[PDB]
């Protein structure tokens, strides 16, 4: 059972340098739970740089709603490159998952169903879920109000990450950073006509994406508090000067003034071997 | 119900010669992710030759590519290997192969295999 608190604890006390992506979660998630007659299901779309804690995130989603995170008999990961690698078979994929997604609803109504690496899934195979995200009320004799979509991708990280560059060139906060600021440097390529189109409501004039969710790429010190959480983790005594020496190896951009981590947090953890027994 | 592939065709060739294979499945074929060929020739383990996935997207082995062509009939349960200017090289038992993989969950492969067919190339 969903509780406010507890999934603000969550969020506040483990996901690192995302002020916009906790705050709109918090209150798109909560109010969706909370409501116990959705008109739509909620239909989520997390975008931003590698690393920086989009798979995180829906595991702190799963494990604040059913027992078990992702494990939860009633949590299911689709991984685009893993399970749909080969475009040429789109048919077999999408006869199995419009069979899967309907058997499992059926069966509970507030499942939820993650699209990891949504950027890499085949177009045809996005169209093939789309009735499931609309506004209907029954969807072939099954109703998907209650269920949740959360979809994973990359695209957009280096429109989100010239706003990010720009507030830190400028002088500003990263926290002063806002939805809009972030929906304007989209507007060419995330949010331009074509796109806005293709996720288009085929009911009402409505967008079928519920809440768009950016990552802003991390800075040096995010890493830093990620690194020690990982120490933490493996039961050493943290240890400042490997902190600061793992985190020095690690490639930053731009090439001139070293603001943010290339690979977010991804592959800093296998370089304490080099400094631990 | 209980699914065989049963491969055909094999046989003595002359060196520059041509052969077809043929495997039929006893039950539908349209869900295998991928169907190919493999052979197994004498003292060497088996190698792939060539597949074909459901969408009818092809790849073959550095050793046969030009010579070889596979094709798929889903509808017919039938997959087919035609081999051109065949060479003692190519001598082999050769093997017709199912993969069937999941679409959520671990990996897998549930593999099927053939009972394989003679290839013996004259030089
Ligand atoms: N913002 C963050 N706060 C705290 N830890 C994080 C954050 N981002 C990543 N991590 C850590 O790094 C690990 C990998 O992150 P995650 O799997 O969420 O990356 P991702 O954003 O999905 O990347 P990709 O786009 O490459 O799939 C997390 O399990 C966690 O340990
Ligand atoms: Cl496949
Ligand atoms: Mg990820
Ligand atoms: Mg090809």
């Amino acid at each position: 059972s969903l509780s406010r608190e507890a999934l603000q604890k969550d969020l506040d006390d483990n996901l690192f340098g995302q002020h916009l992506a906790k705050k709109i979660i918090l209150n798109a998630v909560f109010g969706f739970i909370n409501n116990p007659k959705p008109k739509k299901p909620l239909t989520l779309s997390l975008h931003g740089w590698t690393g920086t804690g989009k798979n995180f995130v829906s595991k702190i989603i799963a494990e604040n709603i059913y027992e078990g995170g992702l494990n939860s008999d009633y949590v299911h990961l689709f991984v685009a490159t893993l399970h749909f690698p080969h475009a040429s078979n789109i048919t077999l994929y999408k006869d199995q998952l419009q069979l899967w997604i309907r058997g499992n609803v059926s069966a509970c109504a507030r499942s939820i169903f993650i699209f990891d690496q949504m950027d890499k899934m085949h177009a045809g195979l996005i169209d093939a879920i789309k009735p499931f995200l609309d506004y209907y009320d029954l969807v072939d004799g099954v109703s998907y109000q209650k269920a949740m979509f959360i979809f994973l991708s990359n695209a957009g990280a280096e429109r989100i990450t010239d706003v990010a560059l720009d507030f830190w060139r400028s002088g500003k906060q990263r926290e002063d950073i806002k939805l809009k600021d972030i929906e304007h440097a989209l507007s060419v390529s995330v949010f331009n006509n074509k796109n806005s189109g293709f996720w288009h409501s085929s009911l009402i004039d409505r967008n079928l994406i519920d809440y768009f969710v950016p990552f802003l790429p991390l800075e040096y010190k995010h890493l830093k508090m990620c690194i020690r959480v990982e120490m933490q983790s493996r039961g050493y005594e943290i240890d400042e000067d490997i902190v600061s020496r793992v985190a020095e190896e690690m490639t930053f951009f731009p090439k001139e003034e070293r603001v943010f981590s290339d690979k977010g947090c991804k592959t800093v953890f296998t370089k304490l071997d080099y400094y631990y027994d | 119900m209980q699914v065989q592939l049963v491969e055909t065709g094999g046989g003595l060739v002359q060196a520059g010669g041509s052969l077809r294979l043929s495997c039929a499945a006893s039950g539908n074929i349209f869900s295998f992710n991928v169907m190919g060929w493999y052979r197994q020739a004498p003292g060497k383990q088996r190698e792939l030759v060539a597949a074909i996935t459901s969408g009818d997207t092809t790849t073959y082995a550095d050793s046969v590519q030009g010579r070889f062509t596979i094709s798929r009939d889903n509808a017919k349960n039938a997959v087919y290997l035609q081999m051109n200017s065949l060479t003692p090289e190519d001598t082999a038992v050769y093997f017709c192969n199912a993969r069937r993989n999941p679409i959520n969950g671990p990996y897998y492969t549930t593999a099927y295999w053939g009972q394989g067919t003679q290839v013996t190339v004259s030089s």
